[PDB]
């Protein structure tokens, strides 16, 4: 995911 | 991808003076949150690593306030105000840009300057125990010594040794700031017991001249 | 102990070798997971991460093909396989956590790491104890920890109750192809008639143990 590759979000939630 | 320089690889600091270590990436760090993603890492000797600064210039917890990051971009720096002995190891940057891609620099290991010390030195004969399997090791240690670096010698009979020993070195004491040096000489137990007087010469600046610890037997 | 790992390993040329870290249940569901291996006096290089909670895997390029990254949520331990085994990974292995994302604030907490060796003489050898026998105000002496296979050993003295002076060295790899080290102690003179000097030795690769009485 995009997002959380630029630490845009946290995929563990 | 990004390459990660640290500089320098090795830095001597006097205890309660201050270390400058830098870390260059081949691109910015910087995100479009704000953040630097550039860590700070410790290695103590004998220890996993720890984090020590996070993105930059955040102290991890418990970490003393004489660590500082500074920097953005593409230079980075770790400064420590004030040198302690258990501050020795090795430091590593890691860049973070991207969450699914870290990388490492190749690391800067920080020697603490305390004072020179001769080394103490023991020779230790084989054991009865080893000596009935056949093969004798001679020890010789150089305990608690500064700086790095020495020199052992074997000598047999007054014969100089070629190899047959093989030496390791400690990390630097997070207590003292010593090193110690242990040298292995490896015979056989029939060449062990065709020669009377082993020798360890050892050569180092805390010394006036090389000392020489020997034992006769075997 | 936040992430346990599992034990040393040896495997010989072109096998495979499985490593895991074990977190706390709350710890696996809000963390990524990162592998970083230190080769022998080398420095640290990162491997990938996985994120169990997504069953999410990164590799770095360098392993991509011959790593994998598992994770098993009923348990809280995620593993790193590492196949095609070749010499150059002989290295200590960490596991190390961290946030995902914008959540990502360094590697905080991290393994003890797990040394895997690799070698076509894949063979556990416990280690040969002879003392270091003390004489010839202060006094050195030790116990020999010779011939054994892979790595590590850990050394201790009296069970643990004598640390002041201790050291223990680097192992060097013999001719042999096994391991030897040495760890001694300096101690009052004045006591090596009346203390007791025992070195616990444990290579847990063959789980031995071994207390062996240093007399002067």
């Amino acid at each position: 995911v995009a997002l959380e590759n630029q630490h845009t979000i946290d995929l563990t939630d | 991808d990004i390459v990660m320089t640290q500089s320098p690889l090795s830095l001597p600091v006097i205890p309660g003076e201050p270390a400058s270590i830098s870390c260059r990436s081949s691109q910015s760090l910087l995100q479009s949150n704000g953040n630097n993603y550039l860590d700070w890492y410790l290695q103590k000797p004998g220890q996993s690593p720890q984090l020590l600064i996070y993105l930059g210039s955040n102290r991890a917890s418990g970490v003393p306030d004489r660590f500082s990051g500074s920097g953005s971009g593409t230079d980075f720096t770790l400064t420590i105000s004030r040198v302690e002995a258990e501050d020795v190891g090795v430091y590593y940057c890691l860049q973070a840009r991207q969450s699914s891609v870290l990388t490492f620099g190749g690391g800067t290991k920080l020697e603490i300057k305390r004072t020179v010390a001769a080394p103490s030195v023991f020779i230790f004969p084989p054991s009865d125990e080893q000596l009935k399997s056949g093969t004798a090791s001679v020890v010789c240690l150089l305990n608690n010594f500064y700086p790095r670096e020495a020199k052992v010698q074997w000598k047999v009979d007054n014969a100089l040794q070629s190899g047959n020993s093989q030496e390791s070195v400690t990390e630097q004491d997070s207590k003292d700031s010593t090193y110690s040096l242990s040298s292995t000489l490896t015979l056989s137990k029939a060449d062990y017991e065709k020669h009377k007087v082993y020798a360890c010469e050892v050569t180092h600046q805390g010394l006036s001249s090389p000392v020489t610890k020997s034992f006769n037997r075997g | 102990v936040q992430l346990e790992q599992s034990g040393a390993e040896v495997k010989k040329p072109g096998s495979s070798v499985k490593v895991s870290c074990k977190a706390s249940g709350p710890m696996f569901s809000r963390s990524a997971f990162s592998w970083v291996r230190q080769a022998p006096g080398q420095g640290l290089e990162w491997m990938g991460r996985i994120i169990p909670t997504v069953d999410l895997k990164n590799y770095a390029q360098k392993f991509q093909g011959r790593v994998t990254f598992t994770a098993d949520k009923s348990t809280a331990t995620s593993y790193m396989e590492l196949r095609s085994l070749k010499s150059e990974d002989t290295a200590v292995y960490y596991c190390a956590r961290m946030g995902s994302g914008s959540s990502y604030y360094g590697m905080d907490v991290w393994g003890l790491g797990t040394t895997v060796t690799v070698s076509s003489g894949a063979s556990t050898k416990g280690p040969s104890v002879f003392p270091l026998a003390p004489s010839s105000g202060t006094a050195a002496l030790g116990c020999l920890v010779k011939d054994y296979f892979p790595e590590p050993v850990t050394v201790s003295w009296n069970s643990g109750a004598l640390t002041s002076g201790v050291h223990t060295f680097p192992a060097v790899l013999q001719s042999s192809g096994l391991y030897s080290l040495s760890s001694v102690v300096t101690v009052p003179s004045s006591s090596l008639g009346t203390q007791t000097y025992i070195c616990n030795v444990n290579h847990k690769p063959s789980n031995t143990k071994v207390d062996k009485r240093v007399e002067p």
